């Protein structure tokens, strides 16, 4: 309800994502992009684009 | 524990404890620190309080000695130990 | 004050605004700065300060 | 300075326009 | 005098608005004729000579510029030595007052010191020098003393001396104490700037122009937006991705300039395309940079082409790391990158070991090599080592 503080949950939505994707590569690497996707519930180019943005 | 002095602690923090944590903030904005702080005022109040609290939120060397405690029964001792401080 | 002592009695004037903003500028000289700022400006809030 | 610093390439120089003209056209 | 030497270069070599020409051509007439300096409207035969577009016609009928005309003649030539002889009159009478006064160490140098503005206003480099260090050696402090490395910076940047210019540059900085000193800091920082484009250090380039205290904006030699436009070019290497989102696309200097100056656009259509990694938006965006940017600029044209190769070879490096085995067709419909064309243009890097890169020919896919190890590590040291030892044996044996 505060546009003030809309802001910084609105910069958290790829904060949070990034921390979301610690916990699936967690068993280090060797895991399926589609299911990555699975689990977060995104489209597979919305996953590849963060993956390679970190 | 101490109230009240948070007007003339931020000035004691800034010449004490910032240069010895980080030195290279004085030379890019190119101004000298002063080598040391005085304190002045009404005696028998303050002045034990800051200095104190310092000690115990740096935690790294401290000499506290008296003025007075310079003064040895021997008359070169009393130079002697100046410098060795 | 009887002549045969001091010979030459110079009288200083305080500082104004535009004595202030040359004197501003040299102290300033030694430390960084910023090209935003103005000279005279910060001196003309200042009235009746020493040097 | 030598090697590539100097004669670089000399070539493709205004044909680079014309790698998005083939691509919006052939498309 | 920045518009000075800018629409000089302008009437040099230009392949793209040649309508700018008119716009250069037109300042610089009116400039001289409005100014002191007698050589440097005769100067525009000796230093166009053997360039494209060429701005003068005599027995050249090739000159494809809209002002054809820079020919010498006496006509304005007489007039500017009558404004040289008539203000020389005025400083002698000053210098010779001076002379027979003599008052301190300042009125002793201040005859030099309107000397060297003059001699530099009327168009002597030499004999300007000369009068420099009359007063260089006349001045009760450092503030008399910068000043005179401000003229040498100003013959420096338009007759390109790397030599004398540098090594005065470097004797005001060390003198006795530097200190936290404004005029040797600032000032410094900016002109040894300009020192290291024309070398291309890149080590120092990043750090004393990227970063700049204020807005510097002498006006006398370069201006703002020129400080901002080295900026953006020489920021694309030393500065990696952490510096390029804080120094470079947050950076408050640069939040202004889009609002103000939209001729650059080197800020944001070269930034966002790097950051975001796309070489969709990133290829059109470089040819458009390279015309109003590169070519104008007398420091950046001088190489061109040669920044093309470098810029490009950067968003290689950024898709490599973002996969491991793709196909040539998929960056081909969504990046726009012609497949054709791909093996040439990544044919100047991959065999001189600028890149990773590799191509399978068969089923046409790209793969990956190992960006970094031990084994190519020790190379550096051993080009290094073996370049070292051959100063031990030649300084070694040549004393004996």
């Amino acid at each position: 309800g505060d546009e003030l503080t809309r802001s910084h949950f609105n910069a958290l939505y790829d904060t949070l994502l990034e921390s979301n994707l610690c916990k699936i590569i967690e068993p280090f690497e060797c895991v399926e992009i589609s299911h990555i996707s699975k689990i977060i519930g995104l489209d597979t180019q919305q996953v590849e684009g963060k993956l390679s943005q970190m | 524990d101490v109230g009240g002095l948070d007007m003339q602690k931020q000035e004691i923090r800034e010449a004490v404890e910032l240069p010895l944590v980080q030195a290279d903030l004085y030379e890019q904005i190119g101004i000298d620190p002063p080598r040391g702080v005085l304190l002045y005022g009404p005696p028998g109040t303050g002045k034990t309080m800051l200095v104190k609290a310092v000690a115990n939120s740096t935690k790294a060397a401290f000499i506290r000695v008296n003025g007075s405690e310079f003064v040895h029964k021997y008359l070169g001792e009393g130079p002697r130990m100046v410098r060795d401080v | 004050l009887r002549p045969g002592r001091i010979d030459r009695k110079i009288e200083f004037p305080p500082p104004s605004v535009a004595a202030r903003a040359e004197i501003l500028r040299i102290h300033s000289r030694k430390m960084n700065l910023t090209r935003g700022i103005n000279l005279r400006k910060v001196a003309e809030k200042m009235n009746g300060c020493s040097g | 300075e030598n090697w590539d610093d100097v004669e670089v390439d000399d070539d493709f120089t205004n044909e680079l326009k014309a790698e998005l003209d083939r691509y919006k056209r052939e498309n | 005098n920045y518009e000075v030497s800018e629409k000089a270069f302008l009437l040099t070599q230009s392949k793209v608005s040649i309508e700018q020409r008119k716009e250069a051509a037109e300042f610089v007439l009116a400039k001289i004729k409005e100014e002191e300096m007698a050589p440097y409207y005769k100067y525009l035969c000796e230093e166009y000579l053997v360039n494209n577009g060429q701005s003068d016609l005599e027995h050249d009928e090739k000159s494809d510029s809209l002002n054809e005309w820079i020919k010498f003649d006496q006509e304005l030539y007489n007039e500017l030595c009558k404004k040289n002889e008539s203000k020389i009159k005025e400083l002698n009478e000053k210098i010779q007052k001076l002379e027979e006064d003599d008052e301190g160490e300042l009125e002793q140098a201040q005859a030099w010191i309107n000397l060297g503005e003059y001699y530099a206003q009327i168009g002597d480099k030499d004999n300007a020098e000369k009068t420099l260090g009359k007063s260089l050696s006349k001045a009760i402090s450092t503030g008399a003393k910068i000043d005179v490395m401000l003229t040498i910076a100003r013959l420096g940047f338009f007759y390109n001396d790397q030599l004398y210019v540098k090594e005065k540059l470097e004797a005001v900085n060390s003198m006795i104490e530097k200190g936290g000193d404004w005029e040797r800091r600032n000032r410094y920082k900016t002109y040894y700037g300009i020192h290291c484009l024309a070398v291309r250090n890149f080590k120092e380039a990043a750090k004393l122009l990227v970063d700049s205290l204020a807005t510097f904006t002498s006006i006398e030699l370069t201006s703002y937006e020129s400080i901002a436009t080295y900026a953006s070019v020489t920021g694309l290497f030393t500065l990696e991705r952490t510096d390029l989102k804080s120094k470079v696309i947050d950076s408050p200097e640069l939040l202004s300039l889009i609002s103000t100056t939209a001729a650059l656009q080197s800020i944001s259509s070269l930034t966002i395309s790097l950051y975001a990694s796309d070489y969709a938006s990133y290829f059109p965006y470089l040819l458009e940079t390279y015309a109003n940017v590169l070519i104008p600029c007398k420091y950046l044209n001088r190489h061109a082409d040669f920044f093309v190769r470098e810029m490009r070879r950067k968003v290689y490096a950024q898709l490599l790391e973002s996969y491991k085995t793709l196909s040539l067709k998929s960056m081909a419909s969504a990046f726009g990158v012609s497949v054709a064309f791909l093996d040439n243009d990544l044919g100047k890097f991959i065999p001189n070991k600028q890149l990773n890169c590799v191509i399978d020919r068969v089923n046409g896919i790209v793969e990956t090599n190992r960006p970094d190890n031990k084994n190519a590590q020790y190379h550096l040291l051993v080009k290094q080592g073996d370049g070292l030892l051959t100063k031990l044996q030649k300084y070694g044996a040549a004393v004996r």
